[PDB]
């Protein structure tokens, strides 16, 4: 027997409602609930998330960044880089009606879709040094534009790159410019990119186009275990010591023919 | 809610240069790219080029590179073309539009246009028309209907703005594209009135030539 | 620069009759063009977009189809108010481009042309010229020829002649022809007349006056 998705322990789960991890952790404008968000005993989405990227593309290394989620309990979201900081460059423009907020045309709230200005796109060159005694997750982006007028209009720069470098990331990136079918409306393709800087590590940025900054980056500030489990249940004002993918069960007897997924790793199962 | 209001007609000399506006309204002026066009007679619309306002962003036409310079003024909402060492063929109407979608969109259809402005280059000098009646050949008619008629005749740059009784006769109306000899434009209009209408009622063709700063009334009355 | 190519210069419609006018790409552009529509006097008009989505307040009898480089715009059940030029324009490539536009034309019952000559008024006269009008309205089919014969010979030196465009209402076509003379040349000779071919009558149409 069961009821639904509860709490466990003392912790409250974080639930990705309609929200993937990718559209939490990139700030998809429709995902607005999860900002400063608190501890949490494991993490629910849902099997098909209606909210994932808003503009269409793709989650570098998501899986092994989902890895990394299972040993996370907490983040502390932390400006990197403020959108004012860019003097060269239109940081105010990159907004799209495949990402509205509230009607009108938005964007990402954690990366920031840098445009030319003046008829120019000179050459970013940052630096952000981890002073902080945490790890700290950043997460960036590039365009991968439908063709070289809409690369003209954006970059101006015909032949862009990115370029991203840590103690231990060397990532040289080029776009891809190709047409597409539309997806969201949109031919064009963002892919978006994640390292963990570790304390006074330092990661420098370098393009002439295309760049998808970052602005917000997650301190992590407890590493206990969690679990991203699939489930279309809700909250659930109930508590456990074990939960499963499909309802709450307290105390303990062997019985368990339901599912093996289950955070608390209380005995048993077939 | 979205408007585009170009500037007024002008008249430049050769080798001169001019800047005619775009002052736009009813929504976030630098969301948006202005883009300009050339309509002339006889040719294909051109694209000229392209203003993000506020952003420094243009765009031109390698063709127009030498001619054109854009400019926008965002506190007052207001786009302008500059079109330098004019010749003959820079006469033609330039109109100012807004794209469509926002300013990293694809769709880069124009939704709302200005009413256009047209640019005249010549050396000619302005001329006021001579305005003259047209009344039916003497005789009477079998009648049912007469047709009138206004020769505007020697003026110069256009536009003219005919009008019959100051504008309040509409109906029957033909106002013939002008035509153009010398240096000096020709134009007529015809009215066509029920027989019981003329000559008891008083017909008066109206003409207007801002260029001039002239207008001018030619009542029609009977015989010749 | 990718040419816009509409090989339609004219097009004929009755009203409730589908017409399609095509754009043809010299290459390849995807889905992004538009069309627009232009009245006479008129800034244009958005009706599609990326090839087949229609601007917003445009009627559903409006459709636009094609893909890389062949495009087309159809109109289904042409109403009177369709009377206009139709132009496409593609945003794929720098510089953006349009066709030459397509003019659509209304087709109707034929009209016999309204013939009205008038003699130069007592006021041109005083200034030493001298001007012949002829007035051809409201005529169709569109085609028409005008001459001017003084004293029964064909004049075709100092004739200027203008065109209106087809008439919103009622779909006809009108014509104007001035023979301009010096009033010496004009004193000269007697009898004046223009005279119109037309398909509506067999023999032309003869509008005369004498000077005396
Ligand atoms: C852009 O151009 C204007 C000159 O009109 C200048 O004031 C401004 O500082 C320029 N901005 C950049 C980033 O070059
Ligand atoms: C980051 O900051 C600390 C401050 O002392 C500095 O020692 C360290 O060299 C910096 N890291 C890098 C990669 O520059």
């Amino acid at each position: 027997h069961n009821g639904k998705l509860c709490d466990l322990d003392g912790v409250k789960p974080l639930i990705l409602r309609d929200c993937s991890v990718a559209g939490w952790l990139l700030g998809n404008p429709m995902c607005d609930e999860f900002i400063n968000v608190p501890e949490w005993s494991y993490i629910v989405e849902k099997a098909n998330p209606v909210n994932d990227l808003c503009y269409p593309g793709d989650f570098n290394d998501y899986e092994e960044l989902k890895h990394l989620l299972s040993r996370i309990n907490h983040f502390e979201k932390i400006q990197i880089i403020p959108k004012s900081s860019w003097s060269s460059h239109e940081a105010s423009l990159g907004v799209s009606s495949a990402c509205p907020y509230q009607g009108k045309s938005s964007f990402f709230r954690n990366v920031v879709w840098l445009i030319k200005k003046n008829s120019t796109y000179p050459t970013i060159k940052r630096s952000y040094n981890n002073t902080n005694q945490e790890d700290l997750l950043v997460l960036w982006g590039i365009h991968h534009p439908n063709d070289a007028a809409e690369q003209t209009k954006l970059y101006q720069n015909p032949t862009t790159y990115i370029s991203v470098g840590t103690s231990t990331l060397n990532q040289r990136l080029v776009p891809r410019i190709a047409t597409r079918s539309k997806v969201n409306g949109q031919s064009g393709r963002m892919e978006f990119f994640w390292t963990i800087l570790k304390p006074n590590d330092a990661i420098n940025f370098e393009s002439n186009g295309n760049f998808i900054a970052p602005e917000y980056a997650y301190k992590i500030v407890k590493k206990g275990d969690s679990t991203i489990m699939k489930s279309e249940l809700e909250y659930g004002n109930c508590n456990t010591k074990c939960q499963t993918p499909m309802g709450a069960i307290n105390s303990s007897m062997p019985f368990h023919n339901i599912h093996p997924l289950t955070i608390g790793e209380c005995p048993k199962y077939v | 809610q979205v408007q585009l209001q170009q500037s007024g007609a002008e008249l430049m000399k050769p080798g001169a240069s001019v800047k005619i506006s775009c002052k736009a309204t009813g929504y976030t002026f630098s969301g948006h790219w202005i883009e300009w066009v050339k309509q002339r007679p006889g040719h294909g619309l051109e694209w000229i080029g392209e203003i993000l306002p506020g952003s420094g962003n243009i765009h031109y036409n390698e063709k127009f590179k030498g001619k054109a310079t854009f400019a926008a003024d965002t506190s007052s909402n207001t786009a302008y073309m500059q079109l330098s060492s004019l010749t003959s063929e820079d006469s033609a109407v330039y109109y100012c539009a807004r794209l469509g979608t926002t300013a990293v969109e694809r769709d880069w259809y124009f939704d709302v246009w200005g009413a256009g402005t047209t640019v005249t280059v010549s050396l000619a000098d302005p001329s006021a028309p001579s305005v003259y009646p047209l009344a039916p050949v003497c005789g009477d008619t079998t009648g049912s209907s007469v047709t009138l008629g206004c020769l505007v005749k020697g003026y110069f740059p256009e536009p003219v703005t005919l009008t019959w009784n100051s504008g309040s006769l509409s109906s029957g109306v033909h106002t013939f594209p002008a035509v153009l000899q010398s240096d000096l434009y020709t134009l007529s209009s015809s009215v066509t009135v029920t027989s019981s209408t003329w000559p008891s009622q008083s017909i008066t063709c109206n003409v207007a030539h801002p260029a001039s700063s002239t207008k001018v009334d030619k009542k029609i009355e009977p015989r010749g | 620069d990718i040419v816009m190519t509409q090989s339609q210069k004219f097009m004929s419609a009755s009203v409730g009759d589908r017409v399609s006018v095509t754009c043809k790409a010299s290459q390849n552009v995807g889905t992004h063009l538009a069309w627009y529509q232009q009245k006479p006097g008129q800034s244009p008009k958005a009706l599609i977009y990326s090839a087949s989505y229609r601007y917003s307040g445009v009627p559903d009898r409006f459709t636009g189809s094609g893909s890389g480089t062949d495009f087309t715009l159809t109109i289904s059940n042409v109403q009177s108010g369709d009377l206009a030029d139709y132009f496409c324009q593609q945003y794929n490539n720098f510089p953006l481009t349009f066709g030459a536009g397509t003019k659509l034309e209304i087709k109707r019952a034929d009209a016999a042309p309204t013939v009205s000559i008038f003699p130069p008024s007592s006021e041109q006269l005083t200034s030493g010229g001298a001007s012949v009008v002829c007035f051809l309205n409201n005529f169709y089919p569109k085609d028409i020829n005008v001459k001017w014969k003084i004293d029964g010979s064909e004049r075709q030196n100092g004739v200027l002649n203008s065109w209106t465009d087809q008439d919103s209402k009622d779909s006809t076509y009108s014509m104007s022809s001035t023979l301009t003379l010096t009033r010496d040349e004009y004193e000269r000779h007697n009898s004046y007349t223009c005279e119109a071919t037309h398909k509506t009558s067999t023999s032309p149409i003869v509008k005369s006056f004498n000077r005396n």
